[PDB]
């Protein structure tokens, strides 16, 4: 329903990396599946996820975070690595079973 | 439909006989219209006794450059007047001259055949002219450097033996060979008994039976002295050798082990593990995902240049192994790889694996034999060697009984625990010791 | 999370190593009996019953 | 024995033929009018990463799979690309070949192009056009063919060093979409039977039946380029405009080209009835290699000669062979000489159709130029329908017009255009 | 006679261009090796020309001299 979908938001407001104004998808941690989606980003999505790094970096040096009207919000935490995911998932397991037999 | 077993039963009969000289003449019919007719004679650089030991070579050389009914280029122009393609090699067991042709001229070529083993005209002038060309081409060859290497593997492997020398031998040999020693050569090793004529393509058998009793009838038939040059089996070392120079971009190392010959069987056996392993070199095309893992580990780690395995037969012997060219920083890793993959098929083989090298095998096997000239070649070599045409529905049967617990046991016979030999040449010092090497054809786990 | 071998292949590895393996514990059982000196085994064979 | 050569055309435009022999293992090839004819100056080398892009991934697919898969059952695939036009070929044994024949028709019908895939694929296709010119010979007539042409015919089989890291996913997608189109190809199985070819074709033949983009009409400029190397060899073609495939102009000047010699015949040969050979051999008492350049494509045509001699002593070589040619453009030959070139050129194409590859690129080839099958007794007979005279207006043709040369090696001694 | 790769005799290799996508049983013959090559030098990003105004003497007039120097850069003038 639609309280699981504010229920949803209220967990994305209480996780915290919407403060550092990171993604969801800079937050993932970096296995060879994922350093590979990274690989096959375009150079902008790959440049606006290292700068996006790097100020939260640099915020939680300081241990400050953003001022409230920058933070990521839940409706345009766009999902970019999806689909870059999603496909090496699928080519992985397909030469995963393949390597099975 | 018609599936594998129906095809390769479809493939046409070899015909061979016998004339009273002990000449075997074979041949097999396609609805080709050319031919290939060639002779092969049993005679090459293990006949040779080190001091005629490139006259096999200098006969090959000299055997179109005319004859005692056919003076010289009139016989070269003769050929071209028929538009016909004239060839020939000289191996360390076997000799070949043979001809593409069309088939509508089947006499003519059979006559020249006949004179090009019968009837050379070997003059001053030529040999001398033809000596100069030698050690031109000895001083191309010394630059196609996997060439080198296999003369080097050859000499390393056969040490003491007649199997060590090259075909075109020494150059001081060269400089020094007389036409009497040519003459005692061709007295001696080509004589009727050790000739198949073989024809492959649109060309009739009694046609051809006709023209070789024709031309090639009483071709010498007498040893002139009741003396037999019998074949002696040869002793394998496990042995280096090590030609340094830096100089050289890349460098070549081959690695092989014995191998039984042509007449035993696990032969293919032996091939299909080569068929697991293969070739690689730079520009094949299937980037990190071909099915060898020797291949896909060279091309995720940058290691080869190239790669390629080999089974080499000659009469009770042979070599088995691999040749690699790569640059310097590479070299020790390779070794390291290619000796995992041989303890692998020694340990671990799989069935999909032994699958999917007896497909690669039937493929080499059907494919190579695609025109008249190779289908030509299996005939004569299959007449000097296993003494019969096999056909390829045998080697298919053959192939068929290949499964994964023989070929590991054939591969643990034929590679586990054997001391190589190994050639090297090029910037090799990262090339490991003979120690390291021999230590690391067994695994201490098994 | 260790389905990534459930195949014939790994089986057909399993069955190609049992005999090693099983001969590696035999070299750790014999050689374990051998080094401690214990009383189980080194009663049951003829010739080591010197000692006791 | 084997039944005859079965020809459809389909409504798309897509030939196909095929030939059913029963044999052991089966060759199916998909012949694309899509060479490096047609592109521009802008997407040069396109040709070449499409080329070597036969092992990416495609819808129904990956690129493991297509490995994989092709090694699994032994089977082979491979591209060969001419200036005017492609051919897919996969090949394998029979009770598989379905099963191959989808992983073409992925290769030639919807490749996905992915931009990583490219990325990687361009040192790749950086190294095989090193090994490619590590000889002298493609060097040359690559260079050769960009000085004769201006336009459609000088582009290279390979890319440029300047293109290579810059072509895109997006230059590929243009020209497969605008030069993979259903009225330009022909599938040919041989070893297969009809029904199994035009079921693959009803089945995903069906979706691009435009005739394409076309129409670059090659024009012949002339000149010459000489790439100082400082070799011990030097290396020099000399060419000039020539008919295209099509006319009996074509056979004409095959006809001249094996009357001057056009390649061995006999291992360690002197070339006895090659009149070039036997003029250079009578002036130079170095070693030298003089042979004939035909190139016949289906607009214009290359004819000329390839010269390989010493360093200093090129000159005379060259001089000698243009002479020969000039010698033999004013009548002055033999009958004779005329039929042992017609019968060397005969021996060389029933020699060339002997294997399956031959046989299939040149069925290829015909389905893609008239769409129907030239017998070879035909072409034999074609090649008996020559006269004399169609071979001396022929070298009358060559010798009267603007040459095109390259050089390549120590040219000191080498002499120019204005010195022929 | 199509198949124009074979219309030429011994000029049907080097016309044509064969890659081989999947490389199957038999090997090609004459396998080949690039050599370690070199490398060209690093030179810094040059200056693009964008508008009239930059462009004008850029068009060479005289001939070129060139001059080298123990302590003064390297030159090229036209």
């Amino acid at each position: 329903s639609k309280w699981l979908d504010g229920f949803r938001k209220w967990y994305y407001n209480a996780a915290g990396f919407n403060k550092l104004g990171l993604m969801r998808d800079d937050t993932l941690h970096e296995t060879e599946d994922v350093k590979e989606a990274i690989r096959r980003l375009p150079e902008d999505l790959y440049n606006d996820r290292m700068f996006r790094i790097k100020r939260a970096l640099d915020l939680t040096m300081r241990h400050q975070i953003l001022p409230k009207d920058q933070w990521t919000k839940y409706e345009e935490d766009k999902f970019y690595l999806e689909p870059y995911l999603k496909e090496v998932i699928r080519e992985r397991k397909e030469r995963e079973e393949w390597a099975k037999k | 439909t018609a599936t594998f077993a129906q095809a390769l039963q479809s493939v046409p009969e070899t015909q061979v006989s016998i004339l009273d000289n002990g000449l075997r003449v074979a041949s097999e019919q396609s609805s080709h219209a050319t031919c290939t007719v060639g002779v092969w004679i049993d005679a090459g650089s293990r006949y040779e006794t080190e001091k005629n030991n490139g006259a096999g070579y200098f006969l090959e050389h000299l055997a179109f450059k005319g004859t005692k009914n056919r003076p010289g280029n009139a016989l070269e122009k003769e050929v071209e007047s028929i538009g016909a393609h004239l060839n020939a090699y000289s191996t360390r067991e076997h000799t070949a001259y043979l001809i593409k042709a069309l088939s509508k001229d089947l006499p003519k070529v059979v006559e020249l055949l006949a004179d090009i083993v019968q009837n050379s005209s070997l003059e001053d002038s030529q040999i001398e002219k033809e000596r100069d060309v030698i050690l031109r081409e000895m001083q191309e060859n010394d630059a196609s450097m996997q060439n080198v290497v296999f003369d080097y593997l050859h000499a390393t492997a056969f040490q003491g033996t007649p199997l060590a020398q090259a075909v075109e031998g020494p150059s001081e040999n060269v400089r020094r060979l007389s036409r009497t020693d040519l003459t005692d050569y061709l007295n001696r090793h080509y004589k009727a008994p050790r000739m198949v004529l073989a024809a492959a393509g649109g060309v009739e058998h009694q046609q051809l039976l006709d023209l070789a009793q024709k031309h090639l009838s009483s071709v010498s038939r007498v040893y002139e002295e009741d003396a037999v040059p019998g074949l002696t089996p040869c002793r394998f070392t496990g042995s280096e050798i090590r030609h340094r120079d830096d100089a050289l971009p890349l460098a070549h190392v081959a690695i092989a082990v014995e191998g039984p010959g042509w007449a035993n069987p696990d032969n293919v056996t032996l091939q299909v593990a080569n068929a697991i392993i293969g070739h690689y070199d730079c520009t094949y095309g299937g980037g990190v995902h071909l099915s060898s893992p020797l291949a896909s580990v060279a091309v995720a780690n940058k290691l080869c240049q190239s790669f390629q395995t080999f089974n080499i037969s000659y009469s009770d012997t042979g070599l088995l192994g691999a040749h690699f060219v790569c640059d310097a920083m590479s070299i020790d890793d390779m070794v390291f790889f290619l000796q995992g993959q041989w303890m692998r098929l020694c340990t671990s083989a799989t069935e999909s694996e032994v699958t999917r090298g007896k497909n690669i095998l039937r493929n080499a096997l059907v494919s190579h034999l695609d025109g008249t000239t190779p289908v030509c070649e299996d005939i004569g070599r299959s007449l000097l060697t296993y003494g019969r045409r096999i056909p390829l529905a045998e080697w298919e049967s053959r192939i068929q009984e290949v499964d994964a617990q023989m070929l590991r046991d054939i591969c643990s016979k034929y590679f586990y625990d054997q001391c190589p030999a190994v050639a090297g040449y090029g910037p090799i010092e990262q090339l490991p010791d003979y120690n390291r090497i021999r230590s690391g054809m067994f695994w201490l786990r098994f | 999370m260790l389905s990534r071998f459930l195949g014939p292949r790994y089986r057909e590895l399993a069955r190609n190593w049992i005999p090693t393996a099983g001969m590696w514990g035999t070299v750790g059982a014999v050689g374990l009996v051998w080094a401690t000196d214990w009383r189980l085994i080194l009663d049951w064979v003829p010739y080591i019953n010197g000692k006791f | 024995q084997p039944q005859d050569l079965e020809f459809t055309k389909l409504p798309n435009g897509l030939v196909i033929a095929s030939l059913e022999n029963y044999a052991p293992l089966s060759r199916i090839g998909l012949f694309v009018k899509a060479g490096s004819r047609y592109e521009d100056s802008n997407n040069l080398g396109t040709s070449h990463l499409l080329r070597l892009a036969s092992s990416l991934t495609t819808k129904g697919a990956s690129s493991f799979k297509i490995t994989r898969g092709i090694e699994a059952v032994g089977g082979k695939l491979s591209v060969t690309a001419t200036r005017e036009n492609m051919a897919y070929t996969v090949e394998g044994i029979r009770s598989d070949i379905e099963i191959l024949m989808e992983f073409l028709l992925n290769v030639t019908t919807a490749p996905e192009f992915r931009r990583w895939e490219v990325a990687a694929l361009r040192s790749q296709l950086k190294i095989d056009k090193a090994v490619a010119f590590q000889n002298s010979q493609t060097r040359i007539i690559e260079n050769l063919h960009d000085v004769a042409y201006k336009n459609a015919l000088a582009n290279p089989l390979y890319c440029p060093d300047y293109r290579m890291g810059k072509i895109t996913s997006e230059e590929l997608h243009y020209f497969v979409q605008n030069h993979f189109t259903s009225a330009r190809m022909a599938l040919v199985g041989l070893g297969v039977s009809h029904s199994v070819l035009k079921q693959v074709a009803e089945q995903f033949l069906n979706m691009r039946g435009g005739l394409g983009l076309a129409g670059a009409k090659a024009k012949y400029r002339g000149g010459e380029i000489r790439e100082q190397n400082g070799d011990n060899l030097v290396h020099a073609a000399i060419v000039a405009e020539s008919a295209a495939i099509g006319n009996a102009e074509a056979n004409a000047f095959s006809v001249l080209q094996h009357l001057l010699g056009a390649g061995p015949h006999i291992k360690r040969g002197n070339n006895t009835t090659s009149l070039l050979s036997q003029s250079v051999a009578k002036g130079s008492h170095q070693p030298f290699d003089v042979s004939a350049f035909n190139a016949s494509y289906s607009d214009s045509g290359l004819f000329g000669i390839y010269t390989i001699s010493q360093a200093a002593a090129a000159g005379e070589v060259i001089n000698a062979a243009y002479n020969q040619v000039k010698a033999v453009a004013q009548g002055n030959l033999s009958s004779a000489d005329v039929q042992a070139a017609k019968n060397k050129l005969k021996a060389g194409y029933l020699m060339s159709v002997e294997t399956s590859e031959g046989f299939l690129s040149e069925i290829g080839s015909q389905a893609l130029a008239a769409g129907s099958y030239m017998p070879p007794s035909t072409v034999l007979q074609q090649i008996d329908s020559v006269a004399d005279a169609d071979v001396v207006k022929a070298a009358k043709k060559f010798v009267s017009g603007k040459k095109s040369m390259a050089a390549s090696g120590n040219l000191g001694h080498t002499p120019f255009l204005d010195e022929l | 006679m199509l198949s124009v790769a074979a219309r030429s005799g011994p000029f049907a290799p080097v016309l044509s261009a064969t890659s081989r996508g999947v490389a199957g049983a038999l090997r090609p013959l004459l396998q080949g090796a690039v050599p370690a090559a070199s490398e060209p030098p690093v030179l810094d990003v040059k200056r693009p020309f964008l508008c009239r105004e930059s462009l004008s003497g850029q068009a060479a007039a005289r001939p070129l001299v060139a001059t080298v120097g123990l302590n003064v850069p390297a030159s090229v003038r036209f």
